């Protein structure tokens, strides 16, 4: 919970520990992380996929668009991001520094002298 | 035609010695791009303010800049500080 | 009379009675983003980046041009003025060009500074920019007016500093010109300094155009010896070539100025 | 940080002579605890870590040293605090930490 | 009480219909140069008092205490430096026209007054510094100067009361900035009309370097009249705190534009029904009403039926007072059409000595020009309304400040006619993909 | 319009700008307004006796024998000229029309008016007729917002109430040189139309406004109560 | 549109120091280490007291507090060798954050499973 | 070389002076295209995907 | 975080991204996606009361509908008066909020008469309809129509403005809204024609002279 990085603290994944600590145990330990990581990526690929659509009132039948990669693809990998980020995502789908000039000037501090980082001594494992 | 190193022709190429058979740039700048660029002819532009970026959208060129095409002297082109495409007036 | 007590972000501070808001926060190591204020050059308030929230105030008070009022808290560390300095940049980033590539003040430009620090961090005006040809003004002044933002600076240097009459602010409303009403060239044997005071990308040594960015500078500081005076300047250099020199601060030789 | 933590003043508690100073940062963990220790009680300082229980079960994660003889803050420099590593550093030549 | 009837009785701008001749013998006519030594007699102390009392806010743009400002004045420059007294004769406001009838119809009473101040202030000297527009009207009152001059009322000596007053008019150009106090004394210095740093007092330091104190052309037109009148008859026309009457000046579309005279506190709907027969159409065609210049904010139908033409009755209302300019819309005026020309006369006025102002102005321009044709969004009237609020207080003069409360007050006001135009241009033109490059130019 | 001078040799130079001696004489009297160590407040009587006897437009020859008069640098005095937009650096038309474009104009019927005007002349408001006898420009607020709409020709006699016709009109007029100048139809100068409702009592107008005041005894009072508020 | 908080205005960079002087200094030798006692005048009931007034009133904390900053966890309870009772309090304490820590644990710590 | 914000002679021009004839530049179609913000040339894939084999 | 912090929300009715740290409202918002259970949705919701958003209410109400999570007891007790209060705390800014959370529960058939109660007042009485786009106004007319749980009036609305946004319908927002009206039977003979074909001139359509004469 105090380590945990980026997305494992809310999704579901087994963990295999040796009871030996011998090298088959590592074998094992290894393969089991394989088949568990597969799974944790189906998961996590899962979490931004839009599993459900709009069905129809009339019937049963799914209304499946024509002219969507909705209706072409069922994953979206910009939905989550759009739904809750609207603005930031806005700003940056529209803004550029070809086009903007303080992006430009964003552009060239962080292609010349970088982005000041403030004073401090910090340690990050993943 | 004027002889180089003169004050005209320091007061007219910004204080530079302009090539005209571009080859002296196509040796130092190793490229025959200045005549490849002087190849092409001067536009007329009706607007006094241009929006110029060398291409055809936004991050397919360069980033747009605001040329004035309205100057002291009429008919006077501007090449783009991003291209080598010049604009000028329509008329004057 | 003597010592006035202040509050600079909640620290109390004595200062002197006739310096400035943006004295005493350079005295205290406050640094206040500032465009048109020089410390040799005549106060005016061209620019807004000096306005500064004070406690108990009803707008924001230029720090250059406002002095120390005993008692008063400036709160520089404020949402408020955060948000005022914002304002400032974005206003002033409206008209900028985008020549940053194409401009020799890149890396060294005051607008890209605040814009980076005091900036709000995007732009807003979507339409098309303002635009205004340069002028000529020999071999020595690089005119760059479409970046020039009428700071003044070289009306005020030029006035003030070198003495010459020949800058000053002609037209009005967004289509002011920084620059010589008529086409001359400007010697006055301070040409070097001009480039030196436009606060943007106006104007440039036209030798050193196009020479190199700040990132690649090897700046060492030594003392010239091509006047009587001697006068100390930083001679930046890349590899086995020099690239340039800029005058250093040397108020016993020749303040910051050079021939 | 929403998980329990406490300082490890115990440490301070055992060796009764040294003044514990103690630091703690959003910038790291939730369970991350910086303290400057002398080095004359540096040895019994790790064998008490290393042969305590509540505490035996420890393993040294890292170990490097930071050269704080030209460790200088470039930028922000009146924001420095009366409780700052970045002091502390700028007061000594060099800086052994060990995680 | 129930204020808005003032009679011909107590009225100072008599002549405003041009019912006589503006010069000397008019004006004697009129009560000019009439006990004015004894006026004088009575002090510069015992004057302003009399000006405090009567209750005098600032007839142009801020309705400060006229009796303050002046009293403000140092009594003895130690080191000999001058005194100016300035009257701004130079409104070029839109919408506000009382000065210019001022100017060409009651052209000495405007010169006691300037005398009255200077006698009160000390001033040696003063400048009428009259709009650059008004050039029949310069000619009128350089005309009127001379007269009084010749008259003996100034010069060396100055109706023979041991004070010599000078007076100079001042022939500007078409500067709205130096309509400003501190842009005019830089005008008068011989360069642009830029505003100079605030607080630089010009009372503390004015025009030429000597202390300087600048007045509304109607604040020191009233300055002889209310003191031979006394101070309760002035100050009887009026709520409290807002003493005195108002050449309100009406226009629009109304049925009968003019400009009269008339007790402060004057209810909105009476003021215009009664001088102008109302709007044309009726009251209930009216769609706006700006209550000042064209700095004040547009009012709505409602607030127009319920308001009263006071600067706290209007500060409530959201509008201020301000010249008094009294601009009536009808029904029929698309206000973002208003709102653009009025961007468009406001940028042609900001000096452009801040960029703030300059930059907000233009954008404000290109804002509006936009949204008429609906080539924007309602989160674009949420810019615009925060450009708005950027653009004041942090501007050199007021009138930063001045071209963001007409926009903020049409976006308060207009939501829904802007929203359905904005409909209207969308359902006319649909388009999926939006160009990544800027607005096209205009 | 442009900031900097344009290259036109009308402007060079060259152009040859003497002021008159009524001019130099009428000098005399505008330098007295202002002290003597600063004549270069009088630079705007210059410009203004500049534009009105150099054809309303203002030779950069002139702006420098005006420097030179002033003591006032070349700089200075183009800024003065450029910073105010009373004043033309180039050769104008006859007739400088000038119509009213702010708000205040436009709800009288401005823009109905100028497109009379412009279809009279038939050149843009813009620019200038190649007749060379008119210029038009949609002018700010003249003053006249009350009695819109309102025009102006070369800077002096400004015309009110201009309808199409009444325009019309008084455009045949310029013409022929006799224009009623001011408003053009029935209005009391600043007294508009339908009626006067003020002052329409004449009376009191012509009762000579005789307000009489014993300033000694209201002086001896204000003295008297500043003394017992002392006390 | 939204340009005003592009910035973030929180970010996680709040930081604590605690400092605590040494667990067996003396009150008279936390006096005598700060100044406030005289390294001499010691044992005399006097000038103990007005060392002891003046490191509170000066110090802001009791001579017998050993926290001199609890940035950390802005606790009161001072632990000093004569505060037998303070350690025993204090080792609870640590015995039932120990508990709760490992009784907060997802997947680390589970002893059903 | 230029965008639809250019005069339909002048892109026309341009296109004739860096010799292309490749890249449609027609005035009539420039005319019609001006300011236009289309997303792209798009093809479609029809099914079934099989090879085209020339078989005789 | 919440250490010498104040939750208090700025703007005194909603409370923005802007006012809390950024890693909060990550973490919020990957809780809401990874709650698997109505009880655990709950739970997190009533825990995370004091920095809860509307844009995290949003992603919660689109988790539990592209999940076809069910909706129980705890949802009808806990869920309910969370919502009304958001609902309560909404604003014109909210457009994007409030169109989702009613398409959702309208899709998800979410049977709470005071929630559909505020829901209507909201979008009918406050007239923010104007800010939900036309796709969006159809999205959520469909939703209301899934649950049957719709005022006739707001259904008006929305016919007008379909009338009136005939260019911009695109094929498969105007079949979505083809079903919502003929499976709830609400239209009229020219909002078929305009389903037929929306981009047809006027010609083709009949009324559209007195459709556009009532605006909006
Ligand atoms: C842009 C601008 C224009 C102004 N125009 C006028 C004007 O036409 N008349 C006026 O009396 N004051 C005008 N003022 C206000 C003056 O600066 C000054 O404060 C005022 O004339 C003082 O007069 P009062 O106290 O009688 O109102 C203007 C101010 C600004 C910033
Ligand atoms: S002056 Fe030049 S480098 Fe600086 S912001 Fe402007 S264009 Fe960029
Ligand atoms: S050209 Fe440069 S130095 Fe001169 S006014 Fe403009 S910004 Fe200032
Ligand atoms: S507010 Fe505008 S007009 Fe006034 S000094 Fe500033 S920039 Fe100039
Ligand atoms: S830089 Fe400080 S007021 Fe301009
Ligand atoms: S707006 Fe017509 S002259 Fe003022
Ligand atoms: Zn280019």
């Amino acid at each position: 919970k105090t380590e945990t990085y980026a997305n494992y603290y809310y999704l579901n994944f087994r963990s295999y520990t040796g009871q030996h600590g011998d090298c088959y145990d590592r074998f094992l330990i290894r393969m089991n992380e394989m088949c568990e990581s597969l799974n944790i990526v189906n998961q996590s690929i899962n979490k931004i996929s839009k599993f459900n659509n709009i069905v129809s009132i009339n019937t049963k039948k799914n209304i499946l668009n024509k002219e969507n990669f909705n209706r072409q693809t069922t994953v979206l990998p910009h939905l989550v991001l759009s739904y809750l980020n609207k603005n930031d995502y806005n700003l940056k789908n529209t803004k550029n520094d070809y086009n903007s000039m303080e992006e430009l000037i964003t552009h060239f501090k962080y292609w010349s002298k970088g982005l000041k980082v403030e004073s401090g001594y910090t340690y990050q494992s993943v | 035609n004027l002889n180089p190193y003169s004050y005209e022709a320091l007061k007219e190429n910004h204080w530079l010695v302009s090539d005209s058979s571009k080859k002296n740039s196509e040796w130092t700048h190793k490229s025959n791009a200045e005549q490849l660029i002087a190849k092409v002819p001067i536009i007329y532009v009706d607007s006094n303010i241009v929006r110029c970026i060398g291409g055809t959208e936004i991050n397919a060129g360069h980033p747009q800049v605001y040329i004035q095409l309205d100057t002291r002297k009429h008919g006077t082109p501007q090449t783009c500080k991003y291209c080598g495409l010049r604009y000028a007036k329509k008329m004057d | 009379n003597k010592q006035i007590e202040i509050f600079i972000d909640g620290k109390p501070a004595k200062v002197d009675d006739s310096y400035t808001i943006f004295q005493a926060c350079y005295e205290n190591g406050v640094i206040v983003p500032r465009f048109c204020y020089h410390e040799r050059l005549s106060v005016a308030g061209n620019c807004r980046m000096c306005l500064v929230e004070v406690e108990n105030v009803p707008k924001p008070v230029a720090a250059c041009a406002s002095q120390v009022v005993p008692g008063m808290k400036i709160k520089t560390k404020s949402e408020k003025t955060r948000i005022h300095r914002g304002n400032v940049m974005e206003f002033l980033l409206a008209n900028h060009p985008l020549d940053c590539p194409i401009c020799d003040q890149g890396g060294e430009c005051d607008l890209q500074d605040i814009s980076s620090v005091y900036g709000y961090g995007i732009s807003r005006y979507n339409e098309y920019k303002r635009a205004v040809e340069d002028k000529n003004y020999g071999p020595l002044v690089a005119t760059s007016m479409n970046r020039c933002i009428h700071c003044t600076r070289c009306v005020r240097f030029a006035t003030q500093i070198a003495g010459v009459e020949d800058l000053g602010k002609t037209g009005r409303g967004k289509a002011a010109e920084i620059g010589t009403y008529v086409e001359k060239t400007f010697n006055t044997e301070l040409s070097g300094n001009v480039v030196d005071v436009c606060p943007v990308g106006a104007l440039t040594n036209a030798p050193y155009a196009f020479t190199s960015r700040p990132w690649e500078l090897k700046s060492f500081y030594t003392s010239d010896v091509f006047d009587t005076l001697g006068s100390a300047i930083q001679v930046d250099t890349r590899g086995p070539e020099i690239m340039r020199v800029l005058p250093r601060i040397h108020e016993e030789i020749n303040e910051e100025w050079i021939s | 940080m929403q998980n329990k933590y406490m300082q490890p003043i115990q440490l301070f508690i055992v060796f009764e002579k040294l003044n514990s100073k103690m630091w703690i940062s959003k910038k790291l963990n939730s369970n991350h605890s910086i303290a400057l220790i002398p080095s004359n009680w540096f040895y019994s300082i790790n064998l008490f870590l290393k042969r305590e229980l509540l505490f035996s079960n420890i393993t040294l994660i890292e170990n490097s040293a930071i050269d704080t003889i030209s460790y200088n803050l470039e930028t922000n420099q009146n924001d420095l605090d009366k409780t700052n590593i970045e002091n502390y550093f700028f007061k000594n030549k060099m800086l052994v930490f060990y995680n | 009480r129930s204020y808005g009837n003032l009679k011909d009785q107590d009225r100072i701008f008599t002549n405003l219909y041009r019912d006589g001749d503006p010069f000397v013998k008019g004006a004697l006519k009129r009560g000019d140069w009439h006990q004015t030594k004894e006026i004088l007699s009575n002090g510069p102390e015992w004057i302003i008092d009399e000006i405090k009392k009567s209750g005098l806010r600032g007839r142009g743009g801020a309705g400060f205490l006229s009796g303050l400002k002046y009293s403000f004045m140092p009594k003895v420059n130690p080191d000999g430096r001058p005194s100016y007294l300035v009257i701004n004769s130079d409104e070029s406001e839109p919408g506000t026209c009382k000065d210019r009838e001022i100017l060409r119809n009651d052209p000495h009473k405007l010169v006691e007054g300037a005398l009255v101040v200077g006698f009160s202030m000390r001033a040696r000297a003063a400048y009428i510094y009259i709009r650059g527009e008004f050039w029949v009207e310069a000619n009128i009152l350089q005309q009127a100067i001379d007269e009084a001059y010749a008259k003996g009322f100034i010069g060396k000596n100055a109706c023979g009361s041991g004070y010599d007053f000078d007076v100079y008019i001042h022939r500007g150009a078409g500067a709205y900035i130096c309509g400003e106090e501190t842009g005019l004394i830089e005008s008068i210095e011989g360069k642009a009309g830029q505003p100079r740093v605030k607080p630089p007092f010009p009372a503390n330091a004015g025009l030429y370097g000597c202390p300087t104190t600048v007045t509304n052309v109607e604040t020191v037109a009233v300055c002889p009249t209310i003191m031979r009148r006394g101070a309760s008859w002035f100050a009887s026309f009026g709520r409290p705190n807002n003493a005195g009457t108002k050449l309100y000046c009406i226009s629009g579309h109304v049925n009968n534009p003019c400009t009269v005279e008339e007790e402060m506190s004057i209810p909105l709907r009476e003021l215009l029904e009664k001088h102008c027969g109302g709007v044309r159409g009726g009251w209930d065609n009216l769609l706006a009403v700006i209550p000042g210049g064209s700095s004040v904010p547009m009012m709505p139908k409602n607030v127009c039926d319920d308001v009263l033409m006071d600067f706290d009755a209007l500060k409530a209302v959201g509008s201020g007072l301000g010249t008094a300019a009294v601009i009536v819309m009808d029904k029929s005026t698309d206000p973002i059409d208003a709102i653009l020309r009025l961007s468009k006369f406001y940028k042609h006025e900001s000096c452009g000595q801040c960029t703030p102002c300059r930059e907000g102005t233009g954008w404000i321009v290109d804002v509006m020009e936009r949204l008429l044709v609906g080539n924007a969004d309602y989160a674009e009237i949420d810019m615009l309304q925060q450009v708005t609020q950027q653009i004041e207080m942090h501007t050199i003069c007021a009138l930063g400040d001045a071209a963001a409360w007409p926009v903020q007050g049409l976006i308060k006001n207009f939501r829904e006619e802007i929203e359905d135009r904005i409909d209207s241009y969308h359902a006319k033109h649909p388009q999926l993909k939006k160009s990544r490059k800027s607005n096209p130019q205009i | 319009r442009l900031a900097a001078h344009r290259k036109n040799d009308d402007n060079s130079d060259s152009v040859p700008f003497e002021f008159t001696p009524e001019n130099y004489k009428e000098i005399e009297k505008i330098l007295a307004k202002y002290p003597l160590k600063q004549k270069r407040s009088a630079v705007m009587p210059l410009l203004y006796l500049v534009q009105e006897q150099n054809n309303n437009w203002v030779p950069l020859s002139a702006m420098k024998k005006i420097a030179k008069l002033l003591e006032m640098p070349e700089i200075d005095v183009y800024e003065v000229a450029t910073f105010y937009t009373m004043y033309n650096r180039e050769p104008v038309g006859k007739f400088h029309l000038q119509i009213c474009g702010t708000t205040p104009c436009q709800l009288c019927g401005s823009r109905e008016i100028t497109k009379a005007i412009e279809e009279y002349t038939q050149t843009k408001l813009g620019h200038t007729s190649a007749d060379g006898k008119w210029t038009l420009e949609e002018v700010e607020c003249l003053g006249a917002c009350s009695n819109a709409p309102m025009i102006q020709v070369n800077n002096k006699w400004v015309y009110e109430d201009l309808t199409t016709e009444n325009v019309v009109k008084l455009l045949k007029d310029l013409e022929s040189g006799t224009d009623k100048k001011g408003p053009q139809n029935h209005r009391n100068q600043v007294e508009g139309p339908l009626g006067r409702s003020t002052l329409k009592e004449k009376d009191f107008l012509s009762g000579e406004i005789r307000f009489s005041r014993d300033f000694a005894k209201a002086k001896q009072d204000w003295v008297a109560q500043k003394e017992q508020e002392r006390i | 549109h939204n340009i005003r908080y592009h910035h973030e205005i929180h970010t996680s960079d709040q930081t604590y120091h605690s400092s605590y002087d040494p667990v067996g200094e003396t009150t008279t030798e936390r006096l005598v280490r700060y100044g406030y006692l005289n390294k001499d005048q010691v044992n005399n009931a006097e000038a103990v007291a007005a060392a002891a007034k003046e490191f509170q009133e000066k110090e802001k904390r009791s001579p017998s507090n050993n926290i001199i900053i609890d940035e950390i966890s802005n606790s009161d309870k001072p632990i000093t060798k004569e505060n037998r009772e303070s350690v025993a309090h204090h080792v609870r304490q640590q015995f039932e954050f120990f508990r709760e820590v490992n009784a907060e644990e997802v997947w680390s710590v589970s002893i059903e499973e | 070389a230029l965008d639809n914000s250019f005069s339909p002679e002048n892109i026309a021009q341009v296109q004739s002076s860096i010799g292309d004839k490749v890249t449609n530049i027609d005035t009539k179609a420039l005319a019609l295209n001006h300011q236009t913000e289309e997303y792209h040339k798009t093809s479609k894939l029809v099914y079934p995907i099989r090879t085209n084999l020339v078989v005789e | 975080s919440q250490r010498g912090r104040d939750y208090t929300p700025s703007n005194k009715k909603y409370l923005q991204p802007w006012e809390l740290e950024r890693k909060e409202y990550v973490e919020l918002s990957l809780a809401i996606q990874s709650a698997y259970s109505c009880k655990m949705l709950s739970e997190i919701l009533k825990d995370n009361l004091y920095m809860l958003t509307d844009y995290q209410l949003s992603f919660a109400m689109f988790h539990l509908w592209n999940h076809e999570i069910p909706i129980d007891n705890y949802f009808y007790n806990v869920i309910s008066p969370i919502l009304k209060e958001y609902i309560t705390r909404f604003d014109r800014e909210c457009n994007k909020s409030l169109a989702e959370i009613a398409t959702f529960l309208g899709r998800m058939n979410v049977q709470d008469d005071a929630l559909w109660k505020v829901i209507e007042t909201k979008l009918v009485q406050e007239r923010l309809y104007r800010y939900i786009p036309l796709n969006d106004l159809i999205d959520l007319a469909h939703g209301m129509a899934t649950a049957n749980r719709g005022s006739q009036e707001f259904y008006n609305i929305v016919e007008n403005v379909i009338i009136k946004h005939r260019l911009r319908l695109i094929p498969d927002k105007i079949a979505v809204a083809k079903d919502c009206f003929t499976a709830r039977k609400i239209g009229s003979p020219l909002l078929y024609q305009v389903l037929e074909n929306p981009q047809a001139e006027a010609h083709e359509l009949a009324g559209l002279k007195e459709h556009e004469q009532l605006k909006i």
